[PDB]
Parts: structure tokens; C-alpha cells; sequence
């Protein structure tokens, strides 16, 4: 376990540079989540397809997109595959951002993303094992 | 509130997919 913001930090680093954009700033954990969010990618591509168009995305809808999805997401519970698709909706967030001339929406995001888990998914995550229990339900 | 139900549903789907033992 231990640091959400490096998690967080890591996660849109591997999801921007697979695009071929390289954003300025265990590992079993960073790992494990990459290769369940590339699962969760794979597997629901056709689904979320025309995601990128739903989300509209601008400087002034960013912050209330992010907050109405996010707590939505989580209002009748939390489980690890709702967090990968927390981290999975970020990433696409960001990759959007970019594609739409707002890469510095990028630093902004991940902060939003370091907060809600630090100020919202903290009790249950660590009432439900902390990262080591994803890791062991994920990864190898 | 698209979006964030239908990421819900899959996630919790995906949560099946990878369900303890």
C-alpha cells in the first residue's frame, strides 16, 4: 500500500505514455493496477467506446463531469473493480484532456483523483484489506 | 450520471470476474 498520490501519479503516467504522451510528474501495487486496468480496458472497449464524446469535455465542465461520475460511482458502495474503474475513468479524463488541447487539466485531475481516495475510499480501503488485499485478488 | 451507472455495472461485473476463490 502506503501513498495514493504516487498510486494515482503512476497510473496516469502509464495510461498517457501508451498514447505516446510523456506527462511531467511495492511496485507490485503500481503493476497490479496497471494490468487490471488494461484487463478492464480490453475487455470493455466496444462499451465505453463513444465514452470520449459522452464526456464533452472543457475547461469549465471538467470539475463538476469528474464530481457528478465519481460520486455516482461510489454512492451505493465500493469494491476494487469500481476503483480500477475510478482509475480507468481518469485516464480517459486525462487522455482526453490532451487531445483536446488541455493537457494541463492532466495536473488538476490527478490531484481530484489523490483527494477523492484520500478523503472518501481511504476508510474502506483500509477496512478492506489496503492495497495488499487488491493485490492479492488481482494480481499474481 | 450514463457514464458513471453503466462504469458502476461493469465494475461490479468485473469485480464476478475476479471474485474471491
Amino acid at each position: 500500500g502506503y501513498d495514493n498520490r504516487e498510486i494515482v501519479m503512476k497510473y496516469i503516467h502509464y495510461k498517457l505514455s501508451q498514447r505516446g504522451y510523456e506527462w511531467d510528474a511495492s511496485e507490485v501495487v503500481h503493476l497490479t493496477l496497471r494490468q487490471a486496468g488494461d484487463d478492464f480496458s480490453r475487455r470493455y472497449r466496444r462499451d465505453f467506446a463513444e465514452m470520449s464524446s459522452q464526456l464533452h469535455l472543457t475547461p469549465f465542465t471538467a470539475r463538476g463531469r469528474f464530481a457528478t461520475v465519481v460520486e455516482e460511482l461510489f454512492r451505493d458502495g465500493v469494491n476494487w473493480g469500481r476503483i480500477v474503474a475510478f482509475f480507468e475513468f481518469g485516464g480517459v479524463m486525462c487522455v482526453e484532456s490532451v487531445n483536446r488541447e488541455m493537457s494541463p487539466l492532466v495536473d488538476n485531475i490527478a490531484l481530484w483523483m489523490t483527494e477523492y481516495l484520500n478523503r472518501h475510499l481511504h476508510t474502506w480501503i483500509q477496512d478492506n484489506g489496503g492495497w495488499d488485499a487488491f493485490v492479492e485478488l488481482y494480481g499474481p | 450520471i450514463x457514464i458513471a451507472q453503466x462504469l458502476r455495472x461493469i465494475g461490479d461485473x468485473f469485480n464476478x470476474y475476479y471474485a474471491r476463490r
